[PDB]
RNA sequence: AAGCUCGUAUCAGUUUUAUGAGGUAAAGCGAAUGAUUAGAGGUUCCGGGGUCGAAAUGACCUUGACCUAUUCUCAAACUUUAAAUAUGUAAGAAGUCCUUGUUACUUAAUUGAACGUGGACAUUUGAAUGAAGAGCUUUUAGUGGGCCAUUUUUGGUAAGC
RNA sequence: GAGAACAGAAAUCUCCAGUAGAACAAAAGGGUAAAAGCCCCCUUGAUUUUGAUUUUCAGUGUGAAUACAAACCAUGAAAGU
RNA sequence: GGUUGCGGCCAUAUCUACCAGAAAGCACCGUUUCCCGUCCGAUCAACUGUAGUUAAGCUGGUAAGAGCCUGACCGAGUAGUGUAGUGGGUGACCAUACGCGAAACUCAGGUGCUGCAAUCU
């Protein structure tokens, strides 16, 4: 009969990668986890205390809870036609903070940090990214520089 | 005192070692006249 | 020797922590020791780091940064010369000194030194320096053995007591005292105490020199041709703790020569590394040598 | 090949070897299609297109034997499969003019059936020590 | 050069390796105890083997470790019965060295039929001032390379004081 | 189907930016593992068949086993490396900053942790594109044999299987 | 791998190497080296109360597991577990 | 800059051989009354820092050294792949169009960085 254990086809996911097995370093000790924080889910397969259902794996989510040796993680979860709700008791081991949204705070700071010089000096702040646009002219020049023209190769066999 | 020697290893099998093997021994041998 | 290690081997192989290859760090204790409980947040966890090397004795009050462990405070036995112990410097009346020392240290520089005391009587009995209602709270502090074995009656819980006697709450136990007779399932204050103002090596010290002129004149070389009698032991002992909760706010050492001159000398015996050509001259030369087949 | 110019005229080694096994059914009312994971049923080699299937190596003057001698093997092969001029020195790398450049410069040192090379990598004492030709005077 | 590189026996160690389990272990245990003048250490059996007549954790074999001028006087009272000549042999190639005697009574002791006879392996095993360096818990290292007890030292050595041969090849 | 609350909301089978998770393709095997052809060199002082003074705890030996450096060929249930396509999250008013209240939690500690009073911040208020309006409640039909094609793919010699 | 009376291929002893090539009831896979393995010491957290949560999911039951709360205990010098 | 205690990352740090190391430090090293542990004060415990040595540990330097780390239009725009066609081919398979893009190979560079505290010609 067919498989569906709780740790099934997990072989590779909840494997530790290569010359960097045992023991767990400590800075993921010292790491403060406060509510309304945005981590990363990634399993530690060595500490299988706390450990994350082989779904949540590479996924994202908000501290609602903190406690003695776990954070409660919020996440969404999709199943059928609509999204639901996931409360996850996850080890500090199981979890990062995510690089995106802990930039994203400081961006906040120097976005609303230009706003400092911006009313400062009066002038126009122009906050919102925008993204890569189409080239200005330019002009190359033939300086050092005659073009070197190329043309096709012939066939040929290395046997 | 009855004091025992504690044998670090951890094989539980009562079992001779791959180190045995009947093969390997020799024509010639102690044989007392 | 022809077990030359494979290239395979080399390759797969991998390394433990750095401190683990020197032996330094117990990192399966360390975890737990620094581990926060994580709703106590930034909270740190202050570690009684007790120490001992040869010819001195280290204590540090330490917690824990992810760019690296940060101290309190620290207190050596190589300091109690200042305050009046100049002999048998590692012994256990040390520790309990040198421990007394960083406890009232660290709280002065704390400002809890005022309140909580300690004991100043010192009469060798098990007891935590706990806290005063409608006030404060002792600072609190766990003792980190280190790799040192936990024998009863080992020097490293000598610091211990005279670190809690400083009234540094750091919760500990008897059984590891000097007097802990385990038949008893007690302890004896008397000997604790003894150590704590050095009974032991006053006792050893009287029965040598009405055993064995000669070999005392030798282990004691020192308190003999300082005057220190045998059993004015105490008194040193004794009068150090004063001492010491007298002035225990650190003095540093008065140092001839800065940094600058101390370095561009110190490792100025540094080998320098050759350089790419120099090296590849070095290696070009070498050939010809051994080259013409013999 | 033997016959025609001699058992020590050439080398044959047959570069692919049979390692897919073959599975039958085997339909021994029956048994039909149920249950059909077959028994092993043989080996065979799997090929891509482009993949040296037999390699020779023999004297320069006796090209015309072998490549009519693979031709003869050719026909008993399913499928394309051409037959070629290795513009390489016999069974190993190095086109023939590159070859005798590391010969008579002695970085060749002949082995078993194939042969070392020296690098300019390892441990100069026993690169020397390996390769005496390519450091002594010589010529 | 050659100060605290010096040379000592690190041990020695009787083992009499009785094979079987029963009183005369526990006799062959008494003579190992009247020589070291320490209580000794019994061995438990490996495996089983039904040609020699062992079964497994079968108390067999019993030895003792003896350090120090004990060791050294022992040592002595040994290649006394060899007639203070080795072999090539007898020298492990990581300096130790070792040789056996039949009969415990060719070295000192009276007889006492009550004891019997045993014979025993003398291993004796040798290293240098500096060797804690490697038996320590913590900041565990290991010797350096010029340093550490080779064969040809330490059967120079067994020439230079005891004075003795040694044979063959 | 009936509507209800509202009215541009903050939505989206889409992109961008930032930052995650993955072990398939390919690749590799003079890298672990498991397979695999070929010689070469060295070991045995410890499997061994002789010859040589039956002599051999002495030699030259071809044969293994094993070591070392090479060579040809492989893997759904091998692997260091490792895509493409897919896949998680973030891109602010439910935000940011300043002051300082609350508490039995927590701290050596008015220390933290939450939750707030008062003050400052409104052009792009924090990417693109779209938005044919958004949100929400009730209730009930039919259906619960499917088939086909591109590609990925399992059993089978194969099949309009 | 090198060495030690009876001792042999295989008993007991010593050293050197040794990234795990061992071991951990079992299928296999993951995990683990001052351990998760081996020796020892102390023990009953295999206990008490009901709630929250992950998997299969209808987001019903069941089996199983995870993190807390409130008790009463074990152990260690302790942090802890 | 050297050294020690506690570290962070955890080979650019590991491995093998050879050298060198001022000062302080660390060390090996002396001893067994005492607490404590061993078949064995070797380990573990305590006492001296007194009797001795940098021999080792440790720190560096050497190496066309093993490994490990970094880069390159070295291989390779190869292998593989997302999208298109009433594209080619009997077919296996292949090319083109809008895009992504490896591994081995080869070559060059490198061989610990660093936080706290104490201390030192
Ligand atoms: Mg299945
Ligand atoms: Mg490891
Ligand atoms: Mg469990
Ligand atoms: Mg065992
Ligand atoms: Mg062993
Ligand atoms: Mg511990
Ligand atoms: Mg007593
Ligand atoms: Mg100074
Ligand atoms: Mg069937
Ligand atoms: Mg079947
Ligand atoms: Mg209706
Ligand atoms: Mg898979
Ligand atoms: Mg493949
Ligand atoms: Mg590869
Ligand atoms: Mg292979
Ligand atoms: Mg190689
Ligand atoms: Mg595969
Ligand atoms: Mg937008
Ligand atoms: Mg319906
Ligand atoms: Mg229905
Ligand atoms: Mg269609
Ligand atoms: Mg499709
Ligand atoms: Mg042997
Ligand atoms: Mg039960
Ligand atoms: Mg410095
Ligand atoms: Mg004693
Ligand atoms: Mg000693
Ligand atoms: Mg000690
Ligand atoms: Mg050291
Ligand atoms: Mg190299
Ligand atoms: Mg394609
Ligand atoms: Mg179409
Ligand atoms: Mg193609």
């Amino acid at each position: 009969g067919k498989s569906h254990g709780y740790r099934s086809r997990t072989r590779y996911m909840f494997q530790r990668d290569f010359r960097k097995h045992g023991a767990v370093h400590l800075s993921t000790y010292l790491k403060v986890y406060k509510v309304g924080d945005i981590v990363d889910i990634k399993a530690n397969g060595s500490i299988q205390k706390g450990m994350p259902h082989k779904f949540y794996q590479g996924k994202t989510g908000v501290v609602y809870n903190v406690t003695k040796s776990s954070v409660g993680v919020i996440i969404n979860k999709m199943v059928g036609n609509r999204y639901l709700e996931k409360r996850l008791n996850l080890r500090v081991e199981h979890i990062k903070h995510s690089k995106c949204r802990q930039e994203f705070l400081e961006r906040v700071k120097a976005n609303a940090a230009k706003r400092a010089e911006a009313k400062a000096q009066g002038v126009a702040v122009q906050l919102k990214r925008q993204p890569a646009q189409p080239r200005e002219s330019r002009i190359v020049s033939t300086e050092g520089n005659v073009p070197q023209t190329l043309a096709p190769v012939p066939y040929e066999t290395f046997i | 005192k009855e004091i025992v020697k504690s044998n670090t290893s951890s094989k539980k099998a009562d079992v001779p070692p791959p180190s045995a093997d009947p093969s390997k021994a020799r024509k010639n041998r102690p044989r007392p006249s | 020797q022809k077990d030359a290690k494979s290239s395979a081997y080399s390759s797969r192989f991998q390394t433990p922590f750095r401190r683990r290859r020197e032996g330094k760090t117990d990192y399966y204790q360390r975890k737990r020791l620094v581990t926060q409980h994580k709703a106590k947040y930034n909270t740190p966890k202050y570690r009684l780091v007790v120490r001992f090397t040869n010819k001195d004795i280290i204590c540090q009050i330490i917690s824990s940064t992810i760019t690296g462990d940060v101290v309190l405070a620290a207190a050596y036995s190589h300091e109690l010369p200042r305050y009046g112990i100049t002999h048998g410097l590692t012994n256990w009346a040390a520790a309990y000194a040198t421990g007394l020392l960083i406890a009232r240290r660290t709280l002065q520089k704390l400002g809890l030194d005022e309140t909580y005391k300690g004991v100043e009587e010192v009469e060798g009995e098990y007891e935590l320096t706990e806290a005063v209602e409608d006030g404060p709270r002792p600072f609190k502090v766990f003792l980190d053995i280190g790799l040192q074995r936990t024998t009863t009656g080992a020097r490293v819980f000598g610091a211990l007591k005279g670190a809690s006697d400083g009234g540094l709450y750091v919760p500990h136990s008897e059984n590891r005292f000097p007097g802990w007779d385990f038949e008893t399932e007690e302890i004896d204050p008397e000997l604790l105490r003894s150590y704590i103002f050095g009974g032991h090596v006053s006792q050893y010290m009287e029965e040598l020199a009405d055993d064995d002129e000669e070999r005392f004149s030798e282990l004691f070389k020192g308190y003999l041709a300082d005057d220190i009698d045998a059993d004015s032991l105490e008194d040193i002992y004794t009068s150090a703790h004063e001492a010491i909760r007298a002035d225990p706010a650190f003095k540093p050492t008065e140092k001839k020569f800065t940094k600058e001159q101390y370095a561009a000398e110190s490792k100025k015996y540094r080998q320098t590394k050759l350089s790419k050509e120099e090296r590849a001259a070095r290696v070009a030369a070498k050939i010809a040598a051994l080259a013409g087949q013999q | 090949m033997t016959t025609v110019s001699g058992r020590d005229a050439f080398h044959l080694r047959v570069r692919v070897h049979p390692f897919h096994v073959l599975r039958i059914n085997k339909m021994l009312l029956q048994q039909g299609m149920r249950g059909a994971w077959g028994k092993p049923h043989g080996l065979a080699a799997r090929v891509d297109i482009g993949q040296i299937i037999f390699s020779v190596r023999t004297k320069d003057s006796n090209k015309d034997v072998v490549v009519e001698g693979l031709r003869r093997a050719r026909y008993k092969f399913p499928g394309q499969q051409k037959i070629i001029l290795s513009k390489k020195w016999g069974f190993t790398n190095l086109d023939r003019p590159e070859y005798l450049k590391k010969r008579e410069a002695g970085e060749v040192k002949d082995d078993g059936a194939f042969v070392k090379f020296l690098s300019k990598k390892g441990s100069l004492e026993n690169n020397i020590r390996e390769f005496p030709e390519y450091f002594a005077a010589q010529a | 050069q050659n100060p605290m590189r010096d040379l000592k026996i690190e041990k020695l160690v009787l083992n009499i390796s009785v094979g079987e389990s029963g009183d005369r272990l526990t006799r062959a245990s008494k003579v190992l105890e009247q020589l070291s003048g320490q209580t000794p250490v019994q061995s438990k059996a490996r495996y089983t083997v039904r040609t020699f007549g062992i079964r497994r954790n079968e108390k067999i074999a019993v030895h003792v470790t003896v350090r120090g001028p004990k060791a050294e006087e022992i040592l002595e009272r040994g290649l006394k019965v060899k007639e203070y000549q080795l072999r090539d042999r007898n020298f492990s190639a990581t300096g130790n060295f070792g040789f056996g005697i039949d009969e415990h009574i060719d070295l000192g002791i009276k007889y006492d039929p009550s004891i019997g006879i045993f014979g025993m392996d003398f291993y004796v095993v040798m290293n240098r001032p500096g060797a804690r360096v490697t038996r320590r818990k913590r900041c565990k290292g290991t010797v350096g390379n010029s340093h550490k007890t080779t064969k040809e030292d330490t059967v120079s050595w067994f020439k230079q004081k005891y004075d003795a041969d040694v044979l063959d090849k």
